[PDB]
């Protein structure tokens, strides 16, 4: 088990540490790697340490910028960032190296750089529109606009309800806030008996939100 | 150092196809090894050393080659088998660029919703129109705007999903953002949608009063 550390938000010139602890395994006996991946690109090896004895390996592209640590006695390998410019926003993974392939690997730590401020979202219902009556099915959503940072978790009824819900990925608009939308698809005629409930939750301002859409 | 380039980058493949990507090493490699990651997943462990599979790895997948070109061949395409292919070397330790393997299935024309804005959106002074094209095959939609009949440029954002899990379909919204103002000039709003599945475009419109 590989356990990394949490979704990490931080401003262009800043710096960050983030752990990657182990569990099961004899920690000295296996080199720890540290791969970046950033949306619309591959992987990129940064560097791997040796917590037996601390020797480091790490990519020319950066060795200024990168330095890896290893407290053995806690199994947790470390790695700063320094300088964080735009092009760090990334997931970052660890994976141990067993000698000819990476087999076990974290589930990922999340750095947003950006100068941007934290602002919970705005939901505003997006009511049974289109085909709600001369359609037999009928679509609904909720509108979560104008937060930051991501993610934003929206689930229908209180997971009640799965069939059908679509939430598209968050874009970012030109102000540096997100938006994105959750959309179920239902059969017409529940729209009389039923009520119908996106639940909204933003963590990183303590944003919590419940909006009936009602046709 | 090595540079490995992957090609293609994208691949649609029917179930019971057989598809092949390539990775090509720029400068002669003893050992190529391929992980494979799913939407939201890290990297796993697919095939190692050319061609051992992993434990896990079923029967179908199939590395080979020698030197600059190696190979993953999946010789039964299955549905469970769509995800990005990466492939990797260990002396400057790169990795190629992706391939990632969607699965092809019948066009399907998407239907096409439309949402005013709500009130709460209106006082506070800014209006968003949502339009969405629900359930699609192939991806390439086009949804183009107009606000009293005369077409808009610059102001509408859209975000598709990945492709459906048991369906295989996409879905896309598109949101064209005003300020109460400029919402409140214009009363025609209308959605115009092109796409293979559909004879002719399909519109859906509101008008801002009504």
């Amino acid at each position: 088990q590989l356990q990394q550390s949490g979704t990490v938000l931080a401003r262009p010139g800043a710096s960050v540490k983030m752990s990657c602890k182990a569990s099961g395994y004899s920690f000295t006996r296996y080199w720890m790697h540290w791969i970046k991946q950033r949306p619309g690109q591959g992987l990129e090896w940064i560097g791997a340490i040796y917590p037996g004895n601390s020797d480091t390996s790490y990519n020319q592209k950066f060795e200024g910028k990168a330095k890896l640590t290893a407290v053995t006695s806690a199994s947790t390998a470390y790695m700063e960032l320094s300088s964080l410019t735009h092009e760090d926003s990334a997931v970052y993974y660890c994976s141990r190296d067993y000698g000819y392939y990476f087999d076990f690997w974290g589930q990922g730590t999340t750095l947003t750089v950006s100068s941007a401020s934290t602002k919970g979202p705005s939901v505003f219902p997006l009511a049974p529109s289109s085909k709600s009556t001369s359609g037999g099915t009928a679509a609904l959503g909720c509108l979560v606009k104008d937060y930051f940072p991501e993610p934003v978790t929206v689930s229908w009824n209180s997971g009640a309800l799965t069939s059908g819900v679509h939430t598209f990925p968050a874009v970012l608009q030109s102000s540096g806030l997100y938006s994105l939308s959750s959309v179920v698809t239902v059969p017409s005629s529940s729209l009389g008996t039923q009520t119908y409930i996106c639940n909204v939750n933003h963590k990183p301002s303590n944003t919590k939100v419940d909006k009936r859409v009602e046709p | 150092q090595i540079v490995s380039t992957q090609s293609p980058a994208i691949m649609s493949a029917s179930p019971g196809e057989k598809v092949t990507m390539t990775c090509s090493a720029s400068s002669s490699r003893s050992y190529m090894q391929w992980y494979q990651q799913k939407p939201g997943t890290s990297p796993k462990r697919w095939i190692y050393d050319t061609s051992k599979l992993a434990s896990g790895v079923p029967a179908r997948f199939s590395g080979s080659g020698s030197g600059t070109s190696y190979s993953l061949t999946i010789s039964s395409m299955e549905a469970e088998d769509a995800a990005t292919y990466y492939c990797h070397q260990r002396s400057s330790y790169t990795f190629g660029g992706g391939t990632k393997l969607e699965i092809k299935r019948t066009v399907a024309a998407p239907s096409v919703f439309i949402f005013p804005p709500s009130d709460e959106q209106l006082k506070s002074g800014t209006a968003s129109v949502v339009c969405l094209l629900n359930n699609f095959y192939p991806r390439e939609a086009k949804v183009q705007w107009k606000v009293d009949n005369a077409l808009q440029s610059g102001n509408s954002q859209e975000s598709v999903t990945e492709q459906d899990s048991k369906d295989s379909t996409y879905s896309l919204s598109s949101t064209l953002t005003l300020s109460k103002a400029d919402y409140e000039k214009h009363k025609v709003y209308a959605c115009e949608v092109t796409h293979q599945g559909l004879s002719s475009p399909v519109t859906k419109s509101f008008n801002r009063g009504e």
